[PDB]
Formats: structure tokens, sequence, C-alpha cells
RNA sequence: GUCAACCGAGCGUUGAUCCGAGGAUGUCCGAAUGGGGAAACCCGGCACGAGUGAUGUCGUGUCACCAGGCGCUGAAUAUAUAGGCGUCUGGGGGGAACGCGGGGAAGUGAAACAUCUCAGUACCCGUAGGAAGAGAAAACAAAAUGUGAUUCCGUGAGUAGUGGCGAGCGAAAGCGGAGGAUGGCUAAACCGUAUGCAUGUGAUACCGGGUAGGGGUUGUGUGUGCGGGGUUGUGGGACCUAUCUUUCCGGCUCUACCUGGCUGGAGGGCAGUGAGAAAAUGUUGUGGUUAGCGGAAAUGGCUUGGGAUGGCCUGCCGUAGACGGUGAGAGCCCGGUACGUGAAAACCCGACGUCUGUCUUGAUGGUGUUCCCGAGUAGCAGCGGGCCCGUGGAAUCUGCUGUGAAUCUGCCGGGACCACCCGGUAAGCCUGAAUACUUCCCAGUGACCGAUAGCGGAUUAGUACCGUGAGGGAAUGGUGAAAAGUACCCCG
RNA sequence: UGCAUCCGGUGAAGCCGCCGAGUGAUCGAGUGGUGGAGGGUGUGGGAGUGAGAAUGCAGGCAUGAGUAGCGAUUAGGCAAGUGAGAACCUUGCCCGCCGAAAGACCAAGGGUUCCUGGGCCAGGCCAGUCCGCCCAGGGUGAGUCGGGACCUAAGGCGAGGCCG
RNA sequence: CAUAUAUCCUGAGAGGUGAUGCAUAGCCGAGUGAGGCGAAUUCGGUGAUCCUAUGCUGCCGAGAAAAGCCUCUAGCGAGGAC
């Protein structure tokens, strides 16, 4: 649970932190739902939107 | 043909002719030909396809004024 | 800025009789994206699992096509890839069987 | 999201779903453009970075082709060039019609048919633009004291005419109108210039006379590029030469001095993103477009009916009785209309102030003669196209060859041609508005269709199916007010 | 459709009718059944304005007809089986056929037809518990195999280029 | 200097290993089908359209190219070769 405004208080190197964690939890989910280990499906969309949001972010910085 | 280069006098398309026409054309070609000359300033022979009208142009005009006409139509001499 | 990640390229896990007779015997199957390669794969997976993967494989499969009131649909195509872990034998455990 | 339900798991007043404008990401093919290729899939280089004990691998970029400019070199070969290497900017293809230039048929009609016509249509090519092209008189006209760029519409006119005088084709002038910009910019004579191919009065000449140092502002030539001057028809213009001579000075006229003529700045004026030079600037208008929003008045009464929006009887609103839906025809239920509102951002109009130039060192007229007024062109001859005009007595406009002139007592036209008069001043260039058109978008209208109709397509529609391929190319709408879609039992 | 008026969920149209009418094309504001929302009248206006024939078009249905055929020249059978249902499906023992093929392996080509589980309103020229049919799920693993990263022929494309 | 069965090259195959393994006849009960032990494994004939053979012989119709392999230098050359 994050947003924009929030974030942009984060420097970089903390955005990557941030953002290699949040692949190694979507990958984890996609064999937890292999797996039938799942059932909140919708952490799938959400971290796919908070990678978005954080690829968003850095690309501001660099045509800022 | 590879086109004329000094004036641009391209060909035409007649027709029909006497005794009975028929309607048919023929081309009135304008009689390049390929004739060389010396450039003088830049030391070196250019080769053009050149009408006998476009050569009577330059031996009472000139050359060098010549290849600055074409220049500016940039013709690929 | 682009950031390679190996877990993007490994997609799923594979769970099926096959795959449970494999594992009787320490060999692991996973889905990939299809633009990957061996040793790609290795990479990502000795990388992911600090585990020791001596031999890789593949295998490509052309998508099914069913009918529909509409016509003649078609699933998707894959790849497979099917790694046997050497003698180090840490299993998967995110696996989950 | 949906046909399209079902299930699961969630989010949301901290403002979700939804709508609008701008950005970001943007796999692979495709002009496709690193090389290659059976389109969407195979192989690489170079710089950097990530990664392994090293290789392999991975990520980010970039590398095609030509045209032009600039830069380095100048092969045979001497000058030097083509070419080679690097860098910078362009172009490359798609499109529904509309346009301009070029090419360019035939079936048909002629009761046959070739000339003719169909048609300079279809089609093909090359290039465009939001419109295009044409466009400022080398024009019309007829002695009227006329008109005054062009284009598109109405008429003249199915006429004068043309035509195997057969089929058939077919103007223009003139007149009324729309729109108005009766618009601008150049070359040449002549000077000042940098030059560049040449030479040497090597001197009485380069300049305002003259007082003059030099001893060449090269002395004289000749084209080139730049800057002035000059843009016309009743002819004008450059030299010449008087007159009034509508700003201050800095330096210049080779030079100190009197003048004439330049090179600078300054108040100023004019104009401006104009066709007439070109870029950005910041204010900027409730100016316009790109989401929307409010919005008047009946649970009215009796009856029918499953349901009243019906009938009958009572009221009301109305800058709103257009339309549609709602369980049966609804101004007063809903959605919305008349009407008024509304934009942080982007886009378009002008508006401005920047910014840019530009005339200002000036003009009106005089006066007698030399010089210039767009050259392989106009004209003439030979074959041809198209003009009402089919080679005819056949002008004007033109295409290829061959020949080939002058500059104002010049030249071109006024339907062969000649003399007179008239009009106009070609061979350099730009020019808006009226006009034509709709792939797409927005809002509406219909004495248009209403599922064998209407777009081929209300239904998966250029789909299925057919064909190797270009290419053809279908069929199928309706439950009811709402699924309340027959729980349960019996035969099977 | 313009205009004026009339009927209509207290049941219009449309359809099946009965009874009747008009000199005819036709008519019933004359009534019943079905059915469920628009229609009639008079005057004018305008037409995609009247079909029985085009070896006419589209859809549906008949006669032929419950007839011909049911796709080779190898040939099937008995018991038991599950099953609602068995000439054909599973197994057992017989029998018979090909045996330089009617056997085993590749290339082109096709594209899940392969295995398992379930299924039989469509299909199979009969029926069917069966099937290449239907549904879901599963399944194809290459340093050495056939190709590419290695090379070239026929031929193709073709920078520059020449012609047009 | 050379004609030798010298020397070298190429090369079907026989032989040893590969193989104390595998696998096979069969037996056991076992029943879906699981399974487990598993003997001898010599000698002759016959005979390929297959291998040496891109060989050999003969004839005329006179019989793909390039990569690859080996080699000589140009050159990169103080480090590396096996």
């Amino acid at each position: 649970g994050t947003t924009p405004g929030e974030l942009r208080e984060l420097t970089d190197d903390e955005l990557k932190d941030k953002l290699r964690e949040s692949k190694e939890e979507l990958f984890n989910l996609r064999f937890q739902m292999a797996t039938g280990q799942l059932s909140n499906n919708r952490r799938l969309r959400t971290v796919r939107q908070e990678i978005a949001r954080v690829y968003t972010v850095l690309r501001e910085r660099e045509l800022g | 043909s590879a086109h004329c280069q000094v004036t641009g006098r391209g060909p035409g398309f007649g027709n029909s002719v006497s005794h009975s026409h028929r309607r048919t054309p023929r081309r009135w070609d304008p009689n390049i030909q390929n004739k060389t000359y010396y450039l003088p300033s830049e030391g070196r022979r250019i080769r053009l396809r050149v009408s006998a009208k476009g050569i009577k142009v330059i031996d009472r005009d000139g050359i060098e004024a010549v290849v600055a006409r074409m220049r500016a139509r940039g013709e690929k001499y | 800025a682009t950031i390679t990640d190996p877990r993007d390229i490994i997609l799923a896990p594979v769970i099926s009789e096959k795959s449970y007779g494999l594992i009787e015997d320490n060999v692991y199957t996973f889905v990939v994206h299809p633009d990957s390669n061996k040793t790609q794969i290795k990479i990502a997976i000795e990388k992911i699992f600090d585990v020791k993967v001596d031999s890789v494989n593949t295998a490509n499969r052309q998508g099914k096509r069913k009918r529909t009131r509409t016509g003649f649909g078609k699933r998707k195509s894959t790849k497979r890839a099917i790694v046997k872990l050497a003698a180090g034998s840490k299993p998967i455990d995110l696996f989950g069987a």
C-alpha cells in the first residue's frame, strides 16, 4: 500500500529496493496460484500496478 | 531517353497522317547526341546528352554558364 | 530505467503426474518466456535458488484449437523448461508440491 | 468492458467505476532502414553497464540507401578531378474523393464501316494542397470618346458555324451576377564593389573642378557574386542639365580647402510574421473547441383493468406541449428540452507590447541628344496536337527538328495577306476571396427501408465456405411487464 | 401523407369463419373464434402502386418411393462380459486374408487427430455401451538425429551502374 | 639413387577389449499386472542388390562449383607450444 507522493519522498535506490521486492512477491504469487495455495487473487493486480508506478516515477526523474 | 540536360526538350506525341487518317502517334524525339566538351576551369572532360540546338547554345554562350544553369536544376551530371 | 530481473522470465511451475514423477528423482519443470534460452534459464535458476544446476532442456507446445458458436479459436503456445538439479540437492521449497 | 452467466476474492466518502486534454511505457512484422528472410522469425558488430572462477549469456543505445551543405585526401597523372573517409539536414511509404501536367483504348452510334463518334471518358503515370490550377494584359472591342487581372455560376445558343455538310459536335464576344488586391517583386542600360581568366602607356592617367605629394583608388580590358538606381504605355528609364530645394552631427568625396556624392548613429514615420524578409517572445478576450451542470408544474378523484401513461371530472406550469422511456397514447414520473451556466491544461482566432525591419541623404517638375527596355527566343518553312474549325483561303495558341532578327520612325495582334488607323508592350517570378470534395468527427431532418427490404454486413460478416491465385462471397432479428426459465411427484 | 372528425386493453389490426351485398375490380361502421395496439372515414397530394407463366430468384413441402442403393473381387463364428438396449463393443478358443504388403521406419502435407476420464438427441450410408465423433485434463525433453549459426550450383534480389 | 613385396599412404574385414555388464530361453507362485532367480551361448555350410569400391578394366557421349584439410610466404610477432 503506497501512493505516488509517498514514493516521491524515496530516493532512487530505495525505489529499486521496493521494485525488486515486489517482483519477488509477484513470482511467489504465481507459484502459489498454480499450486492452489492462493486465495486473494487481487494482490497480483496490486503488485503489477505498483511496479508500473515505480517505473513511472523513475522515468519522471529521468526526463525532469 | 536519358532526357536532355541543358534545356529539357523532351519528346512529344503526334498522331494521324494524310491519305485518309488512321490515328497513330510516333513520338517526335528531340535529336540528342553524345558530344563531349572540356572544362578548362577544373581541368576535365565532360560528356553530355545535348541536342544540336543546345550545342548552338553552348558555342554562343559558353560552357561554364551552362553547367551553372544545370547546377540550378541539379541534374546528376 | 530498466532493470533485468530474472524472475520475469520464469512464469510458473508445472503441476501434473509427469512432473511429480520427475520430482521424486529431483527434476523440476517450469514455464518460461518464449524468447528465453538455456543459458538464460540456467542463470536465472542457479541465481534465484542459489542451487547447482548442471543440465537444462526445453520444449515448445502449439496450443489447442477449440470451437465455439462463433468459430475456431486457439489457445496460446508456451515454452516448458526442464531442469535436473545436480548433486547439491536442496529441493525447491516455494514449489509447494 | 462485453456475447455471458456462474464461482472466487476485493476495492470504494481519504471521493472509487466513469468522461475529457496532455505525458510515459510502447514485444515482433510492416516505407522497414544493421545483415538476412517463406511478413510477424534467424544471425550479428560497436560503446557502456549488469553478470560467471573465464567463455557462453543479458540489458541500454546505435550501424542501411540516396540528394544537398561542410570538413580531410586528389588514384591512373602533371593541374586537378571522379572516388574514398567523417559529420549535419532533408526525402523514402499510406490515404475516401476533389486538382493540375503527361500518356490514353474498346465494345457502342453511324441500322455495315475505316474518317468521325463513344471520350481525351475508363485506366496508367509523376507530383500536390487544404483547396488546387489560371492570374495582372504583347487582352477585348469598333471608330461607341468604350471596357479595364483571373476564376466559377445564368444567358447569348443548341444559334453563327463545323461535319464522309452523314451520325452528330458546338463556341466566343457581349450582358447580368458572386468576390474584390484597378496587387506586388525582378533582370538591362548606369555606378560602387569583391573579385576571377588576361595583360603591362608600365603612364598624363585612376577623381568634382582647382591649389597637389605620390606614381597607380592597377593602367586599360572581360564575365562572375554583392549593393544601389530602375519597373512603365499618352511610352518609360539610365546618362545629361537648370529650378524650389519639407532634421543634427560622426567620419568619408585618394587625400588639407568651396561645393556635389557616400559611409554611420539619432529623434521619428511606415509596415510586419503579409504574396510583398524572417524566428521566437509575454500579456492576452466570458472569444471559440476539447468534459459537463441546474432547470418550471398533479402520490389529484371515480371506473376499467395484471399493470392507467386510457375514458370522464377536477387544478397547475409554460423564454420549457421537441423527442424518447417508464407494466397500455404521460406537458406536471424519469431522461432531457426553452434558457442560463462552466475550463486547471492543451489547441485556434485576433489583440497587443517585444522582436524584426524599412523610408529617412528629400522631392516635385524642366530641357537637346547617345544608351537600355528579358535571344537560340519571336518569326518563316516541314510533320503534328487542340482551339466551333476533320487541311481547308485558315489567323490566334502551341510540341520535335532545321534555319534564325531587331529595341520605340522597335515589335505582336484586330480570322489569309497588303497599306492606314486602333489596342498592347511577349519570351523572369509570386498573388488571397468567390469555386469543387468528404476517409474521419459533432448535432439533427425525413410524405426513405423496416429482417427475401435497407450498406454485401440489425445476428461472430468481408467472417464461414469456394478458388492454388488475383478474386468471389452467403444464412440466422422479436418469450414476457420482470426469469417469476416449471421446485415436487409419476412413466421412461 | 396535409387537413377535419370517429372507434380503440369495456379488446384495433391480422388470420379462420358464418350470414349477406354490389353490374364488375370487390365489399361488409354485420356479427362469432383466435389474438394483443393501432386504425377508419371525406377531401386533395405522391407512388418502389395490383403477377399465373420470364428452361424467372430465395425458403419450405410433395409425386418418383418407403423404390434404387448401403462404396469390391478376404469369410466370419460360438461361450462369457458389462450394459436399459448387442450380428458388430471387451476378452477366450476356433477359422480365414496380405506376407517386395493390406507388415516395421522417414521426407513432404495435415494439425491434436495421440493418452487418460466421462459421453452418447448431431455425425458414421443400419443400430451402437463404440469411433479419427463431443467435452475437460494431460502429453512431444537432443553438444553427436534432420536443418540454421559452415559453403556453394540452376536461378533469384541487386548498392553503385547502364539503358529507357 | 631407383624396382625391392623395400618405404609410405589408404584400407574391407578375422581377432582382443568394449562386456564380471546387458539380455535371452524358461521355472516359481502371483494375478491388474506386479515381479525375482535366470543355464549353454561351440562348430560347418550357404550367401547378399551390402562393404573395400570416389577402387579396377574398357568405351565415348569425354563427365558442378565453393567451403573444409594440408602447405609456402605477407604480417601480427615475446611470449607462450605440446
